[PDB]
């Protein structure tokens, strides 16, 4: 159809560069085909392969390409493409538009035997061109098409060919031979030590890859894997920084090596070397080698210690994030003498956050086996705490975890570090200072294993313990001091079943159950933690059936439409809340399945069932209601379209009754089919809800800005500020497209701020860290009011709130002119 | 030798070019003018902005009412504005060997090809030109980013819906071609891939061709490219001012002795005069702060902002107005003005002459030592506590669609009492107000253009004179708004060649004369042998030594040329010990006979013809008779 007719056009139109290029680019531009008859297409190819103008053929060519990719086509396209190629070798371009059509056919979907890797593999390696025509490509398609598990001799001898092009595409050949298996052998060691000076960029930088597979393969060629890592070290001082930076990984690649030359590489050269030369690149590969070969080498550490503790001063933050990672992930039995002094002194910045949390990470797992360097670590910290009265949870733990890993060092501190008089009495510490409360959390922390220490102190550290046990039970550990020597899973499925058995009731018993169990709910909800969300999942739906069963019962349907009043309707917005209720289910909750999913639809079914009703007795129009009755049967019919099942599990039911009167449904005047409506709501069953396993209910926390704040946010009129908020999001699935930020000026116009993706962190599986900057202008004030910030949460064309409100000041000033 | 056209905008190219077995892309531009058709992106959401009426179709079958809304008559798509790539589609970029940066203005493309298609090469650019680059890179892509917009805009591409659109947007070239803006990453890979060149430095490329720039003087950094060989060369021109201004000026020397002189990057307005240009710029500027109140420039932080701030600058000293300050509001702005500030031997001779004297070379030093100029990153901070109504801003991207510009543009865009100066080419001056109409603020266009317009154009082409000359159709047929007059053209005589977008040009010059050589052992082991004078000869004999596509020759046939006088022939057979020997004549040769060896030979015009018996000692002693009575070839 639109490719015949296409094919007609070109024919028709048969301009030389114009037609065939302009009609080719359209039709690869506007869409593809999808389906079988692009292989007939493939024929219509054919019928313009017999052609002048080469890069006619080329494009088209590269449009069945194209088409091969989408698997549309399988051996016919195969059988044609190998046809094509010894029949229409002509030229590089031609050339070059057969090969991509059998590398895409090769790759395509089979990649199985019986001429669909083997003959096009004999068929491209038979076709081998006389200057670059073919050669490296052709040598990639003989990578990916590999004959047997046995052909690497045609490989061997293109290593010593014209063009490093070609080389390179042999190189990546062999790559690709290698991440398929296929036993490589030995000579190939051989080819590779003879091609580290090839005189030319571009393949050393993957000679060093081709040395290091050959030499993790096996190492036995006299005493194999030094030989080889000589050479890589050789190589690590080129003077191209991107044969560097290969080298460097991918001897971070291999994981065995002789104990003696690899202390060899830094004394009589490599290491010595591959640091100080280049940015990030060959800086982190050298050192993610060494974190490598330190884990592998449980001798060797020291020097890698203090060949670590130099580069402090190399004025880039990934260098010294990704320093104190590769510090980190080394530090086993390890300790520091004399080293120490810089990496404390190194927090001392201006504000470096990632690199300050990373400091503490890396202090509470370092090893020390000194006093004086406890002494100065803690007068640092403290000195840290004095100058950024912001971290004081993230230095509790890690001064948590240095007690923990060594009580023994500090012992000799507590008589220096707190005033311990001995005649003069020690008055009480402030309790609300935050850092007196570290150095008792390590004190406290370093008290558990030693016994020699309850006696150091005194009958207000005592009562300090106390406090700080009671308080923060999760930074100190409970001691021997002679100071201080399911129920609700079974309570929520009774309650869940007396709802549901109990529904033959009057309305008013009806009424007063489903209060009592609503507010029941909300109270176990609030109790616990962990049936939380299954809590108020229930409260939800029993909220929804409580307003729908209220709402059913109205004064509204006990008088006649003409004698309506407008203002005393309940039943009205009724509809609008339980809809706002059936979106809260469908995106709040976390876990859930079908079959949560089609309950809460049928829900959505009963809200509009009531909001076409109460318009019905609203208007007098004909065509609205009409319209109106028109949609809602549509919408009966897209449910029980898309939920065709699931019907025989879920009895006596609006929607299935619903559907037993359907073609009356179809034929009737729409003010019967309102009244039927009105019956059918009225012995519309309950329905019994399964609660999923695993539930979580969403919500944000927005830790800052607070609001309790009574500085204002100062700026001038017309211009903007930028106010930094960070919040928790827990349990949100996709918040990158889901989640945003709303905020409510007060004079009432609103804006709706989509994050950024980078800007979402993820501390974790199950809790992500929303920052980002607001920003805000306006025309001037005349003192600082109060503007509303709060996240909410969207979903598809709606936006509903999830998190809590919270307030700033703004002062915008004119200027002073 | 094939050249590919994959840009159709004539300042913003991209041309692949197949020599020998190079595939060399000229240049990245990446075309932004398809962002006029957009929406801008403010940072604070106006109410004029969000509350405008949604244009209807008259059909109304799509549900293009939340597609585009319109605005005084002009209807704009809203959604993150798109942008004009080029044809990655028409041959396989992943078989583009080396690309070749001219300037930072044609580097914006950089990205989406680098890291979409597969380009496992290296791109050449020089230092400047990668500094400037990474720094514009950064600022698009932070005022792209800081207010996110989602693509929710898709069915106005459909070939119906677009040819049903009303004007300017039935005016777009392949809207399905168009991706939204890129990312972190790719800007710090496409930046990895680039390789630092000096101004001419003699760059071999595959052990096969020779690549080297020039001096363009178009801005700071800017590049002319020539790819040769020994024996040809194609040269590509694009951005060069043969005006006075600060970089390194023009190169003439390089251009001339070449075949190709492709004229990509001419001005975008002929009609123009910058001086006088400039002069206006001050004028108007001084006007509306004499009257009192803002001036507004839209700008790139690079640029010709620069050469601005200077007689800016100056001016100040002519015209008492100390008092009126001097913002430039860019996030890249102060390592724009350092790298404006260190990169100065790549600047004039007598400019290099003024960095012999410890001295800053740009003049905005003096302007921050005075406490005249003062740049902020962003409006976010010292701005506030800092602004003085009236000013001089100069904002981010002259578009008129993202950056600080959209936020000065509304809130000051209510009074006839401000002004706002445009003064960058290659965006359209009405088609930037045309969200903003109806409007009351004052516009004047005040372009300020670098680039050598087309009377210098002629006089660079019968300058250096090309073989071939290749140009877009633009260059060759008359401008569209002054399409009256033939003055302002091309003028050339040789048939100058046109490309549109995306078309194949085969560059009709064949190669025919390559390069060889030859190791001293042969070279001494060849003797010459003179046969006609002036014109020598030798016999040459070796094999060949294929390496890295320079080819040698090493030590491991030559025919026979000239007629056999007969008479001769017998007599120094005679005279050498044959005898008897008897000669007979025929209409056109001779017939020769030797009873020894049973020999006959005839003899005609560019005819020989020996016939012996079973013989080795007398045939070969004829074979050497009768070849050293000739010449040999």
């Amino acid at each position: 159809p639109s490719k015949s007719a296409a094919l007609h056009i070109d024919l028709c139109k048969a301009t030389s560069p114009a037609d065939a290029l302009q009609y080719l680019l359209q039709f690869a531009r506007k869409p593809v085909e999808a389906e079988s008859v692009e292989g007939v297409v493939r024929i219509l190819l054919e019928h313009y392969y017999k052609e002048n103008d080469p890069s006619v053929r080329l494009k088209i060519a590269s449009l069945l390409g194209l088409l091969s990719k989408t698997a549309g086509f399988s051996p016919d396209c195969i059988m044609d493409d190998a046809i094509n190629i010894l029949q229409n070798e002509k030229s590089h371009q031609v050339l070059a538009q057969l090969l991509d059509t059998l590398l895409a056919i090769g790759t395509k979907l089979p990649e199985n035997q019986a001429i669909q890797m083997r003959l096009v593999d004999v068929a491209c390696k038979h076709l081998t061109d006389t200057s670059h025509g073919v050669r490296n490509k052709c040598l990639q398609l003989l990578g990916n098409l590999g004959s047997l598990e046995k052909v690497q001799k045609i490989i061997g001898d293109y290593f010593s060919d014209q063009d490093p092009r070609v080389r390179t595409a042999a190189i990546k050949a062999m790559l690709q031979l290698h991440e398929r298996g296929l036993k490589l052998h030995q000579t190939i060691y051989n080819q590779a030590c003879k091609l580290l000076s090839d005189d030319y960029e571009q393949v050393r930088s993957a000679a060093v890859q081709l040395i290091w597979v050959v030499s993790q393969l096996y190492p036995e060629s006299i005493r194999l894997v030094d030989d080889a890592f000589g050479k890589i070290c050789h190589m690590v001082s080129d003077g191209s920084w991107v044969v560097r930076v290969q080298a460097a990984k991918l001897l971070g690649s291999m994981e065995q090596v002789s104990s003696h030359f690899l202390e060899q590489t830094l004394d009589k050269g490599a290491f010595v070397h591959g640091l100080e030369d280049e940015m990030y690149e060959v800086r982190i590969a050298a050192v993610e080698a060494l974190c490598m070969l330190a884990q592998s080498s449980p001798s060797f550490a020291e020097k890698c210690l203090d060949f670590l503790v130099d580069m402090f001063n190399d004025e880039i933050e990934e260098v010294r994030l990704q320093s104190i990672h590769t510090m980190r992930k080394i530090s086993n039995n390890i300790t520091l003498r004399e080293d120490q002094l810089d990496t404390v002194l190194a927090v001392l910045e201006d504000s470096s956050r990632d690199i300050r949390e990373a400091l503490h990470e890396l202090l509470c797992c370092t090893n020390v086996s000194t006093k004086e360097g406890i002494h100065l670590a803690l007068v640092e910290l403290l000195k840290n705490l004095t100058k950024y009265p912001t971290d004081r949870d993230s230095i509790w733990k890690c001064l948590k975890f240095l007690g923990s890993r060594h009580p023994t060092l500090v012992l000799p501190l507590v008589p220096e570090l707190l005033s311990t008089h001995p005649f003069f009495d020690t008055a009480e510490p402030d309790m609300d200072d935050p850092a007196y409360i570290a150095v008792l959390v390590l004190i406290f922390n370093a008290a558990k294993t030693c016994p020699t220490m309850p006696a150091l102190f005194s009958d207000h550290t005592f009562r300090h313990y106390a406090y700080l046990r009671d308080s923060l039970s999760h930074l100190v550990p409970a001691l021997r001091l002679p100071g201080r020597k399911d129920p609700s899973q079974q309570f929520l499925q009774q309650s869940l079943e007396r709802v549901y058995s109990l529904q033959h009731l009057d309305p008013q018993g009806a009424q007063e159950l489903l209060e009592f169990t609503i507010r029941d709910l909300q109270r176990l909800g609030e109790l616990q933690s962990e049936l939380a969300g299954v809590a108020d999942f229930s409260a939800t739906y029993l909220r929804c059936q409580l307003l729908l069963i209220k709402a059913l019962q109205e004064k509204l349907w006990n008088v006649a439409a003409p004698l309506y009043l407008k203002q005393s309707d309940l039943a009205s917005a009724a509809a609008k809340q339980i809809m706002e209720e059936t979106y809260k289910m469908e995106f709040m909750y976390s876990g859930v399945e079908n079959k949560q999913v089609v309950i809460i639809h049928h829900m959505r079914l009963q809200a509009k069932a009531l909001q076409l009703i109460v318009t019905a007795r609203t208007t007098r129009g004909l065509d609205p209601l009409f319209g109106m009755c028109e949609k809602f049967l549509q919408e009966v019919d897209f449910f029980q379209r898309y939920f065709i099942a699931d019907l025989p599990h879920l009895q006596d039911s609006f929607v299935d009754k619903l559907l037993d009167l359907m073609p009356r449904l179809m034929t009737s005047k729409p003010a019967e089919v309102v009244k039927i409506l009105q019956t059918m709501l009225r012995q519309s069953a309950f329905l019994h809800l399964p609660l999923p396993e695993q539930i979580h209910k969403a919500s944000a926390t927005i830790i800052e800005p607070a609001g309790e704040s009574d500085n204002p946010l100062r700026f001038t009129s017309g211009l903007v500020v930028a106010l930094d908020v960070d919040a928790t999001l827990e349990h949100v699935q996709d918040p990158q497209n889901t989640v945003k930020v709303q905020v409510l000026y007060p004079d009432g116009q609103a804006q709706m701020i989509h994050p950024k993706p980078a800007d979402f962190r993820n501390p974790g599986p199950g809790r992500h860290r929303l920052i980002t900057q607001v920003y805000l202008s306006h025309t001037a004030w005349t003192e600082a009011c109060q503007v509303e910030v709060r996240l909410l949460l969207a979903y598809n064309e709606g936006t509903i709130p999830f998190s809590k409100p919270v307030k700033v000041y703004i002062m915008p000033k004119p200027a002073r002119r | 030798m094939k050249l590919y056209c994959l840009s159709g905008h004539p300042t913003l190219p991209c041309n692949v070019l197949k020599f020998k077995s190079t595939t060399i892309m000229l240049d990245c531009g990446l075309d932004m003018t398809s962002t006029l058709n957009f929406l801008p992106l403010p940072l604070v959401q106006s109410p004029r902005l969000s509350n405008l009426p949604g244009w209807s179709l008259k059909d109304g079958n799509a549900f293009l009412d939340k597609e585009l809304k319109e605005c005084s008559g002009h209807v704009f798509v809203d959604s993150v504005p798109e942008f004009c790539l080029p044809e990655t589609e028409l041959i396989d970029l992943s078989t583009v060997d080396v690309i070749l940066i001219s300037n930072y203005h044609c580097m914006m493309a950089l990205p989406y090809i680098t890291e979409h298609t597969g380009f496992t090469g290296t791109v050449y650019a020089t230092e400047p030109t990668v500094q400037i680059g990474r720094l514009l890179m950064e600022e698009l892509v932070n005022f792209i980013e800081r207010v996110p917009k989602a693509q929710s805009a898709s069915l106005w591409k459909n070939k119906d819906i677009q040819r049903l659109l009303p004007s300017p947007l039935k005016d777009a070239v392949e809207v399905s071609t168009w991706r939204r803006c890129y990312t972190m990453q790719e800007v710090n890979s496409a930046l990895s891939k680039i390789q630092l060149v000096g101004y001419s430095q003699k760059i071999e490329l595959f052990g096969a061709v020779q690549v080297t720039p020039l001096s363009s003087g178009y801005a700071l950094g800017s590049s002319n490219w020539i790819i040769q060989s020994h024996y040809e060369k194609v040269s590509y021109v694009s951005g060069s001012s043969l005006l006075t201004t600060h970089p390194q000026p023009m190169d003439q020397a390089s251009l001339k002795n070449s075949d190709v002189l492709v004229l990509t990057g001419l001005t975008q307005i002929p009609t123009a005069n910058p001086d006088g240009m400039v002069g206006e710029f001050c004028s108007n500027l001084a006007l509306t702060v004499r009257n009192g109140g803002n001036v507004l420039v839209p700008c790139y932080p690079s640029g010709v902002i620069y050469d601005l701030l200077e007689c800016l600058y100056q001016y100040i000293d002519s015209a008492g107005l100390s008092s009126v300050p001097l913002y430039f509001i860019s996030p890249v702005a102060n390592s724009s003005l350092e790298f404006s500030q260190i990169f100065a031997e790549w600047l004039c001779h007598n400019k290099q002459s003024k960095v012999y004297l410890p001295e800053p070379p740009f003049p905005h030093a003096e302007l921050i030592q005075t406490n005249k100029l003062k740049h902020y990153p962003s409006i976010h901070g010292d701005f506030s506590n800092d602004f003085r109504q009236p000013c001089v801003v100069f904002t981010g991207h002259p578009s008129l669609r993202f950056g600080d510009v959209v936020h000065f543009m509304e809130l000051w865009g209510k009074s006839s009492l401000n002004t706002v100066i445009f003064t960058e080419p290659d965006f359209s001056y009405l088609e930037a107000l045309a969200p903003y109409q109806p409007l009351a603020m004052k516009c004047i266009y005040c372009p300020i253009d670098t680039r050598l317009n087309f009377i210098q154009v002629s006089k660079l082409l019968k300058e250096v004179q090309p073989l071939h000359v290749v140009c877009p159709e633009q260059y060759t047929q008359p401008p569209p708004a002054q399409s009256h007059r033939m003055d302002l053209m091309i003028d050339c005589q040789p048939p100058a060649m046109s490309y549109r977008r995306a078309e194949v040009l085969a560059l009709p010059f064949k190669r025919r004369y390559e390069k060889i050589e030859i190791m001293p052992e042969l070279a001494d082991s060849l003797v010459p042998m003179e046969i006609k004078p002036g014109i020598s000869l030798a016999t040459v004999s070796a094999v060949l030594h294929t390496k890295d596509n320079k080819h040698l020759l090493q030590p491991p046939k030559p025919l026979l040329s000239g007629s056999i006088p007969v008479e001769q022939f017998v007599q120094t057979l005679e005279k050498h010990g044959f005898s008897d020997i008897k000669v007979e004549d025929t209409a056109k040769g001779h017939i020769v006979l030797l009873q020894e060896a049973e020999t006959l030979i005839q003899i005609e015009e560019d005819s020989t013809h020996i016939i012996c018996d079973n013989d080795e000692m007398l045939r070969v002693r004829l074979r050497d008779l009768v070849l050293k009575f000739l010449q040999k070839f």
